[PDB]
RNA sequence: GGGAGACUGGAAUUCCUGGUGUAGCGGUGGAAUGCGCAGAUAUCAGGAGGAACACCGGUGGCGAAGGCGGGUCUCUGGGCAGUAACUGACGCUGAGGAGCGAAAGCGUGGGGAGCGAACAGGAUUAGAUACCCUGGUAGUCCACGCCGUAAACGGUGGGUACUAGGUGUGGGUUUCCUUGGGAUCCGUGCCGUAGCUAACGCAUUAAGUACCCCGCCUGGGGAGUACGGCCGCAAGG
């Protein structure tokens, strides 16, 4: 981990809400957003981060 | 800048504020 | 976040503490209870403010800061000289020069004449001068060496300070506070601890410690550059 | 935004030439019938106050076209006018 | 009276004093100790010595009572909260785990602007 | 609502309803029913109710507040008609089974919609259905005070009720008075608000406006003589030289209906300010 | 038409047995008016991670459709007002 | 997080209901008003209403300026690059005028949880109509219009040509490796050439080299006040 990104490096990768076991390693032990610098993500690919896990919150894929 | 002349400028604003409050009712019944 | 737990650090050594006649009435927080006359310094104050410091240097370093390193002693000359290449960072090892933070258009010239002699270098020219203006060149070296050590590759003025013993550097950490950026340290109990903006509690005396403290203080920035 | 096949068609029909675009009238047909496709909307959302000013910088932008071609040619100006129903 | 092998003490600490309470895992309270209730007053009740009596005295009502396994909950920042907790330990209970439960407002209600002293 | 210009005394700042969503302006006469005022007066003649007088005589419209029947026959509105016995306009539906009905016209119902009663009916402004069927935290209007009794709840203009959590066999409806009751489920309600919300903000401008509608003056009892009003006249403006009394000596106190009645439904009453 | 996607956590009292006809009975106003694809996918007995509607657990259901705002707008209208299903969610699987 | 419209959800404050539960709860540099003993505070479960969307979240994005932070959908403005096929001077400014214009305030229609002008009390002071605490009507919020004033500060007018660089960031394109780096074009920070600048300082995003246009400044008070007029329900400009 620590590179680049992992979506806007490797090329290949599709954020989705409904992916509970990608979003648990970057949700935090709590349950809040990580830091980007902790994730190494460009800033595209974090916001959709974002926006997949609040999705995945507010249809209770999460625990908040 | 320097305070000095804004807050010369407020009070001399807040006086003139004060002056129009108490004049209010001179106008208000004459006005209507 | 949280990056170690307090299993890593008791085995460091970090709750000792020095004589009851070298102390400061204001440091009496940080202690507990009185068992054979040696002081301690509580745990659960560790981490928190070491997240702290961990997340304010993840953010100085995307808004254009990185950390600094600063020291007096002259017996750990090997344990602020390998981790530092690995990042690029600044410190001192030998002599703490005056004048390096709060003057910065002085530094500047000797940095360009330490870069003319570095290009010159390449020529290699000994015959052409007599061999005093060589000779005095070698002495000039270990002059100006035991001073500065890092500082010609910063080039950034960077928004975040931390600095160590601050007992001894007070007034390092006393200037670093002058300008207002934000300033961190690890705090004894016989100093000030209002000077800091950020304390990190560790003891100054504790070369286990120290280095784990430096590496995790490093690593903050090589974080954020691996990722931009 | 307009769809592609809608420009396209009213390139086509309001177009001096085949495969013109950014002529005079090409463009200010373009912009009267973004102006008549966004009043549909302001008449709902008539609370936007920013949607505004993109419409009075297109109408600025269609007056000037107006301008130009009247100060061009006058027969040409006379002749959109009538075609497209404006002033 | 009643028995309660497995029970938790919440621990409400504020600027002012410290609220300790053992409940059953259901809700119903058994045993409750205050500062104030302990003696002290004013600015006395934020002292931790204060609440570490009062941590004390409830650990000692709810031995009156028959409770042993006792987890422990504490509320937002406030001081006392380590030294009740080692407090109840002492008293001969079992410390069990420590799950910090605090209200995190996400910007629901204005708070006053600040204390000027 | 339009405003009238000043151009008379009478016209100073009165105002008077759009009358839009307006389609036809007679009734049907099938429907309609005659009625004579009253004036006040009871079967024994005497003035009960004060300020009753000559109003413009005003046809019945027959509306419908039951609806039990034609629960899977769908219906569509014809018109819409103005109800002087009712303070919001009425709508004429023409049922498939041919027969015409009125309905209090809830507000956002336009012309042509086709609406459904029943149980099976899709929750939506203009359709009768069950409070059993009708989802819990909705808004309804016009539902009825018995199973079969006949809507009366919040049938004024602008006006519904809030339909909270059901439990069991009772649902709570909160009254547009803030008032929370309980009601058995078995009672069929009409989804949406009532119409001709824009209304009660009518200022008549002059007296005769008022009178039109059969409301003579009231005459307030300070200036009363003290066999007429307890607020006896006395020399010069008196305040009433007592307490706040009603003409037949009731001081203006609770006033309810008698002690322990059969309101056991209600959970909680109104909040006065 | 636009494609779109559609997320619906139903009641956990149900069987998935009548699930997917439940959904097809929904679907039915989508292939009478706009004629789409149906990519139906269904998995039941999730257990949510916090109470929802008085549950702890529930039914998860995916469908993909192609068609107008309006025909989906109708479609989360009439999912709010039954009953059997507990939450919905409409997203649009294109870029924007 | 460009704007308007519709739908939707978590935390948390307050109230109420069904349990548990005591004589204190709240609060200050120290205290007292007040709230409880007529079951306080506090904990379990449920219901209700009003606002905002922690963490992502910042010298990072947009907008001409205000200003824009939960999620889903409809409409829609604006910006950069490549392809340069399309007309070829249509480029820039703008007196009056028109639109937008933070927050507060005003008319009407609703609600009102927290905070809170005024207002009641508590505490200090020789004297406290304030700084501190307890309640709190307007307001804060939604719907239709006014009010046009802010440190509406980058105290920097709008468009273009030119004047060493280093260091970051976001944006979409190609060459060199084969993940790594340079150039190309726009916004946004810092250090620094010449130059400008009374100094502070600007310095490729000029306050420099020069062109086009509007407004304003020609000593401080009087006074941004007086009369008349302009619009406005009023305050007021
Ligand atoms: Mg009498
Ligand atoms: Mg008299
Ligand atoms: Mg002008
Ligand atoms: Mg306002
Ligand atoms: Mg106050
Ligand atoms: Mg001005
Ligand atoms: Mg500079
Ligand atoms: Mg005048
Ligand atoms: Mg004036």
């Amino acid at each position: 981990k620590t590179r680049k990104c992992v979506f806007c490096s490797k090329k290949g990768q599709t954020i989705d809400y409904k992916d509970t076991a990608l979003l648990r390693t970057y949700i935090s032990e709590r349950g809040k957003i990580r830091a980007r610098r902790v994730t190494g993500n460009c800033v595209q690919h974090q916001r959709d981060i974002a926006v997949a896990v609040k999705n995945a919150r507010e249809v209770a894929l999460l625990p908040f | 800048g320097s305070v000095i002349k804004k807050r010369r400028k407020r009070m001399s604003k807040k006086k003139h504020r004060k002056l129009l409050r108490r004049t209010r009712v001179q106008r208000r019944k004459l006005g209507k | 976040m949280a990056v170690v737990t307090m299993k890593q650090l008791l085995d460091s050594g970090a709750h000792f503490g020095h004589q009851t006649r070298r102390w400061n009435p204001k440091m009496k927080r940080f202690i507990f209870t009185d068992r054979n006359g040696i002081y301690i310094i509580d745990l659960q104050q560790t981490l928190t403010y070491i997240d702290k410091a961990y997340e304010f240097v993840k953010e100085t370093v995307a808004h254009g800061g990185t950390v600094l390193f600063v020291g007096t002693k002259k017996q750990a000359q090997e344990s602020i000289a390998e981790e530092a290449t690995r990042v690029g960072m600044p410190y001192v090892n030998q002599r703490w020069l005056g004048g390096m933070l709060t003057n910065f258009s002085t530094v500047h010239k000797r940095l360009q004449r330490l870069k003319e002699l570095e290009a010159m270098e390449q020529t290699g020219g000994f015959e052409g001068r007599t061999k005093k203006e060589i000779l005095m060149l070698t002495r000039e070296k270990n002059k100006l060496e035991r001073s500065l050590g890092g500082i010609r590759d910063m080039q950034k003025v960077p928004s975040a300070v931390w600095v160590v013993d601050t007992n001894k550097e007070h007034i390092a950490v006393g200037e670093a506070r002058k300008l207002g950026i934000p300033v961190i340290a690890i705090l004894d109990t016989n100093c000030d601890p209002d000077v800091v903006d950020y304390p990190i509690p560790g003891n100054d005396d504790a070369i286990r410690s120290a280095a784990l403290l430096t590496k995790v203080i490093a690593s903050a920035v090589a974080e954020g550059l691996q990722a931009r | 935004a307009l769809t592609a096949e809608q420009k396209k068609e009213i390139l086509g029909q309001y177009g001096l030439h085949d495969t013109d675009t950014g002529s005079p009238e090409a463009q200010v047909a373009l912009l009267t019938k973004r102006i008549q496709d966004l009043t549909e909307h302001l008449k709902v959302h008539k609370h936007d106050h920013h949607s505004r000013r993109g419409l009075l910088l297109l109408v600025g932008r269609r007056r000037r076209l107006l301008k130009y071609v009247a100060q061009v040619d006058v027969a040409r100006y006379r002749s959109l006018i009538e075609r497209l129903g404006l002033r | 009276k009643k028995n309660v092998p497995h029970g938790a003490a919440h621990i409400k600490s504020t600027f002012n004093n410290t609220i300790v309470s053992i409940t059953d895992p259901q809700g119903n309270v058994i045993a409750w100790a205050s500062s104030g209730h302990v003696g002290f007053k004013g600015s006395r009740k934020s002292t931790p010595f204060a609440a570490q009596l009062a941590a004390e005295n409830a650990a000692r009502k709810a031995q009156e009572h028959g409770v042993k396994k006792v987890d422990v909950f504490v509320k937002g920042p406030g001081s006392g909260r380590e030294t009740a907790i080692r407090s109840l330990q002492a008293a001969g209970l079992e410390v069990g785990t420590i799950s910090d439960v605090t209200p995190q407002p996400h910007n629901g209600c204005r708070p006053p602007k600040r204390r000027r002293v | 609502i339009r405003k009238y210009k000043p151009t008379t005394p009478g016209r100073r700042g009165a105002s008077v309803s759009d009358f839009a969503e307006i389609t036809r302006s007679t009734p049907e006469k099938s429907l309609v029913r005659p009625l004579h005022g009253k004036g006040g007066r009871n079967a024994h003649g005497r003035i009960t109710t004060r300020h009753k007088g000559g109003g413009h005589k005003r046809a019945y419209r027959v509306i419908d507040f039951r609806r039990h029947d034609k629960d899977g026959v769908n219906a569509k509105v014809a018109h819409i008609e103005y109800d002087p016995n009712r303070t919001a306009n009425i709508a004429l539906l023409h049922y498939l089974d041919g027969e015409k009905r009125y309905i209090i016209a809830p507000q956002g119902l336009k012309q042509g919609d086709v609406i459904e009663s029943g149980a099976n009916a899709d929750i939506k402004p203009g359709n009768n259905l069950p409070l059993r069927n009708i989802p819990a935290g909705t808004v309804i209007h016009a539902v009825e005070l018995r199973p079969g009794g006949g809507a009366k709840l919040a049938r004024s203009a602008g006006v519904s009720i809030q339909l909270l959590g059901k439990e069991g066999t009772y649902a709570a409806l909160r009254m547009p008075s803030g008032e929370i009751r309980r009601v058995d489920v078995r009672c069929r309600a009409t989804v949406g608000e009532v119409g001709n919300a824009e209304q009660s903000n009518i200022n008549w401008g002059k007296a005769g406006r008022m009178r039109w509608k059969g409301k003579r003056p009231t005459v307030r009892g300070v200036v009363m003589n003290p066999v007429d009003h307890p607020h006896g006249g006395g020399e010069g403006k008196t305040s009433g030289g007592r307490h706040p009394v009603s003409p037949w000596g009731k001081p203006e106190g609770r006033t309810r209906k008698p002690n322990k009645p059969s309101d056991k439904l209600i959970v909680r009453r109104r909040r006065t300010g | 038409m636009r494609p779109y996607e559609i997320m619906v956590i139903l009641d956990p009292t149900l069987d998935e047995r009548t699930v997917a006809p439940s959904l097809e009975t929904f679907l039915n106003v989508i292939r009478k008016d706009g004629g789409t694809v149906d990519k139906v996918d269904i998995w039941g007995r999730r257990r949510l991670a916090y109470e929802i509607a008085k549950h702890a657990e529930g039914i998860y259901a995916v469908i993909d459709v192609k068609a107008e705002p309006a025909t989906v707008s109708e479609l989360d209208r009439q999912l709010n007002l039954n009953e059997s299903v507990l939450r919905t969610k409409v997203l649009r699987t294109d870029k924007h």
